[PDB]
RNA sequence: GGAGGGCAAGUCAUGGUGCCAGCAGCCGCGGUAAUUCCAGCUCCAAUA
RNA sequence: GAGGUGAAAUUC
RNA sequence: GACGAUCAGAUACCGUC
RNA sequence: CGAGGAA
RNA sequence: ACCA
RNA sequence: UCCCU
RNA sequence: GGUGGUGGUGCAUGGCCGUUC
RNA sequence: GAACCUGCGGCUUAAUUUGACUCAACACGGG
RNA sequence: GCACGCGCGUUAC
RNA sequence: CACCGCCCGUCGCUUGUAGUAACGAAUGGUCUGGUGAACCUUCUGGACUGCGACAGCAAUGUUGCGGAAAAAUAAGUAAACCCUACCAUUUGGAACAACAAGAAGUCGUAA
RNA sequence: GCCCAGUGCUCUGAAUGUCAAAGUGAAGAAAUUCAACCAAGCGCGGGUAAACGGCGGGAGUAACUAUGACUCUCUUAAGGUAGCCAAAUGCCUCGUCAUCUAAUUAGUGACG
RNA sequence: GCCAGUGAAAUA
RNA sequence: GGCUGGGGCGGCAC
RNA sequence: CCUAAG
RNA sequence: AGAACAAAAGGGUAAAAGC
RNA sequence: GCUUGUGGCAGUCAAGCGUUCAUAGCGACAUUGCUUUUUGAUUCUUCGAU
RNA sequence: GACCGUCGUGAGACAGGUUA
RNA sequence: GCCCGGAUAGCUCAGUCGGUAGAGCAGGGGAUUGAAAAUCCCCGUGUCCUUGGUUCGAUUCCGAGUCCGGGCACC
RNA sequence: GCCCGGAUAGCUCAGUCGGUAGAGCAGGGGAUUGAAAAUCCCCGUGUCCUUGGUUCGAUUCCGAGUCCGGGCACC
RNA sequence: GCCCGGAUAGCUCAGUCGGUAGAGCAGGGGAUUGAAAAUCCCCGUGUCCUUGGUUCGAUUCCGAGUCCGGGCACCA
């Protein structure tokens, strides 16, 4: 008997609002952390966008055999936005793509916090 | 008229009755007759400027020299005049006619010089200057009121001024300070 | 191996009869010299030269004597009665 | 005077003398020993030989290399030789078993400052001068 | 000091007067010794008379008291006592102990103390005149006070103390010391060793003196 | 070693030899020939003490012309 | 009162004297007071009897102490002068004298103690006999 | 038969080799820029 | 207490 | 040679015989 | 962490 | 540099 | 001040 | 066959700087 | 000695640029 | 980059 | 390349070397005691043969004389061989051992 | 050569502990039974082995390799010294290498 | 003296 | 002393 | 071996 | 009934023979 | 003197060797035996001669 | 009978070595 | 001739109550030096001697042969 | 084959009575040195051989065994 | 089997003719120190083996007990 933080849909009605112009509506602006908000009132990319629309068709055209298309990206300065959840997202730290299941939980986070830039150390001698 | 020390103690209360320190004090000159223990002076500059250091700015200085919480006369001064007036609310006396004595009786008379040749820590006996038994008696008395003064709630103007008491009375034990004064001697008077 | 001082132990002496604590210590030895019979005779060897006599006496011992137990009550006024408890080694009340 | 005697009637004691005190010197002491009979090549100054085998010497002192060498069995003689190859090449040539003229280097004694135990020089193999077999344009068999 | 002299104490001092003949009245002797200088509690009497035979020659007021009930133990005689609300404050110390334990003679009460006898009550009282005696302790103290009033014997106990008796004025000599000695017994000794045990004393009559040594 | 016998020849890249452009004339001819380009008059001539080295001309042909 | 045992004759001009031997090694020193006979012994301290460390049983300190022991006990001999003979193990050894030396002197004069006359008596040999150590000596 | 010195003659910015191959009468050359190795060139010496 | 050492130690 | 000591080691430089 | 060892 |  | 460096 | 090179030799070197001071 | 800070070594790492090592390396290459 | 080993320091009992 | 300099020995290791004395053998030489070919000489010996006289004129025959081969003989020169001693010149020999040289082997530190 | 602890021997020695007979004291009414002191001896101290006799054992421990003058050790007086051998002492042993033989469980020369 | 008595324990 | 695959040395089922 | 391990 | 009943081993013993 | 473990000696079965083949020549395992110059048990005969 | 080693205080004792 | 024993890389050498194969030196690649020794990381290289058995598998646990390696051999 | 003796930290060896376990050496980290030794401070270490049994508790006390050692086997 | 001595701080041991428990060393804390010693101050713990009686009390005095140490004498 598990729930999700304010509702996964409530928010992709938040977000897709009347008006769904910018990929963070200032409804969503009210959720997130100052330093995320800071982002967004001030400039956001472009291809931030264009990025967003490459989940979009991966996460219906798969069919429920759950085996999402893996999008690839290097935009680690991406905050995952609510309609990114369920959507497997590779992206790059330093070597290759990193593949994550994106959980409702990762949200207003940024998309870095899960691509590992380095192995932490084992140790002996 | 005359200036009182602190505004309330008279100077000329004292004498110095032994002629060794006669010279090596300052109760005894018009000059040395001040109301505030601060002076800003110059000694320290000649080699025996120290001399002429009004008794009490001498312990002040040799007072405010813990590290970091010292450094500053400002508040020294006053550690030293409470425990004037905590001296004299005890034995009512000339607090300075006390303290003088103390001075007297801390200063080691005999210290022992370390010679040693090829390993061997060797000593011999050594009589103690006059310059050097006031200052010895001075950093001694303060020394100690430092000991007791850390984690308790008895303050250094009455730690000291407790101290500066017994110091006068060559009390073997109540005064850290008199306690080397006698050790010293002694181990001194071993070596010898 | 633990006995207990005292324990009423019926007995009698008589001149009393039933019961009666008794102070029970165990039983020591006594010197002869120069009473015994044994002596009075046995001084000999008969006499320029000796020997012993026939029982004098490298044997081969047990390593174990015996308890001299010797009960004796006090209201009784007699007569301190010897026991026998065999078992060495062990002591007294411990217990 | 010094200590040798001047006198005209003492030339005997003045002959005898230097016969004696000449045996000082190693040069005479040697020649005047039948020394040199006694060496490998028994006085001669050449000596031929069948390779025994070739090995190889290390450089002493300041040097550091493998020198070309061949144990040389001197004929009459019946003694074991140690014999340098001179220049480059020059042990690819020398085939185990074939016949060696030998010779010294320089005075008959102290080998090339380099060189350890070896005495000996290497000049012919089956009789076919080294030179010429070092250089093309001349012998090869 | 137990030698011949004994008689000299006696015989050669039955005489002495100091006047004249030697008067036309009664006389009175005895044999001056003491009760065991111990302690008056833990050993120094027990039962048996010599005699001696006596009684108080001058007071005999001594110690019984306890409860509410040893003030009748005192009372159709004559003792001292020692209250209820005071072994809890001043019914023993030095001079309070002393009170009810201190008289003459000795000690005739019962007991009655629990954790408090080894430095108070029963304690500070003992070798100055009374530690808790045999006294027949049961009925009262007057019964057992023919050891502790008349008959006697002579009941010796608390500090020194003791009688004598043998003849009247003169007619006794071997037996007059010798009977000195018949005035003692378990006072002059007893069971395992007692031959002897002070180091001199004091006896006469009314005359003068006795043993010069 | 022993295998590592003349490694260095082997391993030399065999130059040829520039063919005689002429000839070198051998008899009283070379020696008048060494006399002439040395001890002839014109050297012997400026100073004894200045004159070239009997092979400065290493064979460098940039100071073979500058001095001819 | 005391009883002394001089002999019999007092006089704060009738002079006293006893022989002080002083033996002064650089090991132990001696001090010793006798008849100007030297047959009967009196007074005897050395350095030995005076300090804990073998080290220091030379010591001027030791020497002071010894001398000043020495004077209360010769005060009570009636005897107030002294002659002194000073040696040194003479024998075959540091025909020199101590250390404890002019210190034991020193100490009876201050103490008091008049000085008869002064010899030096270390035994100086005619010939010799090998010494301490030998060839070589005492090496380091 | 040589061209560092003794011992007459290269100050070639030559190619190969890299303490290896080898030189060297004795000093000493050689361990990646060798005036002594291998070889080219040019030189020197005695010259049938 | 000697003796002995820088100190001591077996030694007397 | 026997011993003390000194030394990381001392049958050595010191010391007792 | 309660004033800090050899340095 | 050590001495204080 | 020349011990230590 | 050049440009350019935070690529290599500070023991190939200038210049500069540290140390002996 | 303490916790942080910063440099050097080490060990990791795709990679952890490299110089420097007794004062005459190590908050020094203005790091 | 961290099991750790050094060296300036910052804050403090 | 300058005391973090030089440097010594034990043992070990690496690369090597066969000396002096003795003995063995080889060649040559000498001594000792014997065996002794051959030949000069010697005393023999006398086939064969020359002469003279006698048996016949002759082949032949007897004897006297002379030369004379083989054989045999003694003393001698003395080859070779053997034995007994000694010299000279060469050459030989081994595990372990030994010697030689070298080093930032090992342990210490002598100088 | 080194061992005096062991067993023996042997010296004035040890400030002290045993140690018999007579002799002494104490106690009983004595018989008798308790006492104290008490020669030697003992035990304590020293010397003593051309006196009896003795004379160890395991760990580590580089400059292929095995190795011990090295040190560590636990240890009883002392821990086999010169010298000397398969020897008339050596177990395995017919020891291993030579040497003498056609051949050697013999000889001899070596080596520990 | 002792009924008073303290102290480490009272005597003529 | 004894018991003992015969006695013995050994072991004790003395 | 057990004063209780009677 | 695998525990416990001093102590060897076996018997025995459960409202007990154990606690 | 028994007995024969232990010794020695033969024997059956045939998996194996024997390069191709079990037995020419040998044979693991397993199993039956003979032997009384080993040795071991045993104590019968003989210390009141071997 | 007599050496030695080795065990034993001794007497002797060695399936040790040595000789008549 | 019977009684134990080792067989393992290029040569000398260890193995839970099997299941995996190792240092050392040779050795080539480095770090290091001025270059080099020394030293420190790395490479590599094999039925762990041939047979038969035991097991899921044996280099190892078994059984025999095998080579070289210490202890036993008229009277 | 019989009778003995051990084993404890990485090594050489102490200790216990049934409660605890140690030392020296080694070693790890700093300090002195220009750098190594030496030396100076700091530090960590134990199935007390495996094994069942007793006991409330075993390195220790019994019973069995493995290993490494030494000692007998005579007529 | 008798006859002497002891039992004390962790160690080795003093110790009223009944009133206190003390050395020396170890151990520890500190100054000093190239290293280690030696120095130099300051501490730490006690049924005084156990059980009773004498005494106001007792390490002490006496009896008894256990233990260890000494000694001396026999042993069929």
């Amino acid at each position: 008997f598990t729930f999700r933080g304010k509702g996964l849909e409530e928010l992709t009605a938040l977000a897709s609002g009347s008006n769904s112009e910018k990929l963070i509506s200032d409804e969503l602006a009210a959720l997130f952390d100052a330093k995320t908000r800071r982002r967004v009132k001030r400039g956001i990319s472009e291809k931030y966008a264009k990025f967003v629309n490459k989940v979009r068709r991966s996460k219906e055209k798969c069919p429920a055999g759950e085996k999402p298309v893996p999008v690839k990206t290097h935009y680690r300065s991406m905050i995952v936005i609510p309609e990114l959840v369920g959507g497997i997202v590779g992206v790059y730290n330093g070597k290759e793509f990193v593949n994550v299941e994106v959980k409702f939980d990762m949200i207003g986070k940024y998309l870095a916090e899960f691509a590992m830039t380095y192995k932490p150390t084992t140790h002996g001698k | 008229t005359q200036p009182k020390l602190f505004g309330k103690w008279n100077y000329d209360e004292v004498k110095i009755q032994d002629p060794c320190f006669q010279n090596y004090i300052a109760c005894t000159t018009t000059k040395s007759q001040v109301f505030v223990p601060h002076t800003a002076g110059r000694y320290q500059v000649k080699k025996f400027r120290k001399t002429q250091c009004p008794i009490v700015e001498r312990l002040i200085g040799t007072l405010m020299f813990h590290g970091r919480n010292a450094g500053k006369k400002a508040l020294c001064i006053k550690v030293v005049k409470n425990a004037f007036e905590i001296i004299h609310l005890v034995t009512g006396r000339n607090p300075l006619e006390v303290f003088v004595g103390a001075v007297q009786n801390a200063g080691p008379r005999e210290d022992s010089t370390r010679i040693g040749t090829a390993g061997v820590v060797r000593k011999q006996a050594v009589d103690v200057a006059p310059m050097r038994r006031v200052n010895l008696a001075i950093y001694f008395i303060i020394k100690g009121c430092r000991e007791s003064a850390f984690k308790s709630m008895r303050s250094i103007a009455e730690t000291l001024a407790d101290e500066i008491i017994n110091a006068e009375k060559n009390n073997t034990q109540s005064s850290w300070a008199i306690r080397k004064k006698d050790e010293i001697e002694k181990v001194a008077k071993g070596n010898r | 191996v633990n006995v207990p001082k005292t324990r009423k132990t019926y007995c009698k002496g008589k001149t009393c009869r039933k019961h009666t604590q008794h102070k029970v210590t165990q039983y020591k030895a006594g010197k002869a010299s120069l009473f015994a019979q044994g002596k009075r005779r046995y001084d000999r060897k008969q006499s320029g030269f000796g020997g012993q006599t026939k029982p004098v006496f490298h044997k081969k011992a047990k390593t174990t004597k015996k308890v001299v137990l010797r009960l004796e009550c006090v209201k009784c006024k007699t007569r301190a009665q010897l026991t026998l408890k065999r078992c060495k080694h062990f002591e007294l009340g411990g217990e | 005077g010094v200590g040798k005697p001047r006198g005209i009637r003492a030339g005997r004691k003045l002959a005898r003398h230097r016969k004696d005190q000449r045996w000082a010197d190693n040069d005479f002491n040697k020649r005047l020993l039948g020394s040199r009979w006694r060496n490998p090549f028994m006085g001669a100054s050449h000596a031929k030989g069948l390779v025994t085998e070739k090995i190889g010497i290390e450089s002493k002192q300041p040097n550091s290399a493998v020198r070309k060498c061949v144990r040389v069995l001197l004929r009459k003689n019946s003694k074991k030789i140690a014999a340098f190859v001179p220049m480059d090449g020059c042990l690819n040539f020398l085939a185990e078993n074939d016949e060696v003229l030998v010779a010294g280097l320089g005075r008959q004694g102290h080998a090339v400052g380099d060189i350890p135990g070896v005495r000996f020089k290497v000049v012919c193999v089956k009789g076919i001068s080294l030179l010429a077999l070092f250089k093309g344009k001349k012998e090869k068999r | 000091i137990t030698s011949s002299q004994v008689r000299e104490h006696v015989k050669e001092l039955l005489k002495y007067s100091n006047e004249t003949k030697k008067r036309n009245f009664l006389e009175t002797v005895e044999l001056q010794v003491g009760l065991k200088n111990y302690d008056p509690q833990r050993d120094k009497r027990f039962s048996g008379s010599l005699k001696l035979p006596n009684c108080p020659r001058p007071n005999m007021s001594i110690c019984i008291f306890g409860d509410a009930f040893d003030v009748d133990r005192a009372k159709s005689c004559g003792v001292d006592a020692m209250s209820v609300d005071d072994l809890k404050k001043l019914n023993k110390n030095k001079k309070l102990i002393k009170k009810l334990s201190k008289k003459y003679n000795a000690f005739i009460a019962s007991e009655v103390l629990i954790k408090q006898v080894p430095r108070l009550l029963g304690p500070q009282l003992s070798k100055a005149g009374k530690f808790p005696t045999p006294v027949s302790h049961n009925d009262d103290l007057y019964g057992k006070v023919t050891d502790v009033r008349s008959t006697i014997k002579f009941q010796l106990k608390k500090v020194l103390c003791l009688a004598v008796a043998v003849g009247n004025v003169e007619m006794e000599e071997d037996v007059l010391v010798n009977q000195i000695l018949m005035s003692v017994n378990f006072f002059v000794s007893l069971l395992k060793k007692n031959w002897q045990n002070v180091g001199s004393l004091v006896v006469k009559s009314s005359m003068g003196p006795a043993f010069r040594l | 070693t022993l295998a590592k016998a003349g490694k260095v020849r082997k391993q030399t890249p065999k130059v040829e030899k520039k063919d005689k452009p002429r000839k070198t004339p051998k008899g009283r001819s070379y020696k008048r020939i060494l006399y002439n380009r040395r001890y002839a008059p014109h050297i012997l001539a400026t100073d004894p003490k200045k004159r070239k080295s009997p092979n400065w001309h290493a064979g460098k042909k940039e100071k073979m012309d500058a001095a001819a | 009162e005391v009883i002394s045992y001089g002999p019999p004759n007092v006089g704060a001009n009738e002079n006293v004297f006893g022989v002080c031997h002083i033996m002064a090694t650089w090991n132990d020193t001696f001090i010793h007071v006798t008849d100007l006979s030297g047959r009967e012994t009196l007074v005897r301290v050395t350095g030995g009897m005076k300090v804990k460390a073998d080290r220091e049983e030379s010591s001027p300190y030791a020497a002071m102490q010894a001398a000043i022991d020495v004077v209360n006990r010769c005060k009570e001999l009636k005897i107030n002068a002294l002659h002194i003979k000073l040696r040194a193990k003479g024998g075959v050894e540091t025909k020199q004298p101590g250390p404890g030396a002019q210190s034991a002197l020193r100490a009876l004069a201050r103490s008091g103690m008049k000085i008869g006359r002064i010899e030096d008596v270390t035994p100086i040999p005619t010939d010799s006999t090998r010494r301490e150590g030998g060839r070589r000596g005492r090496r380091l």
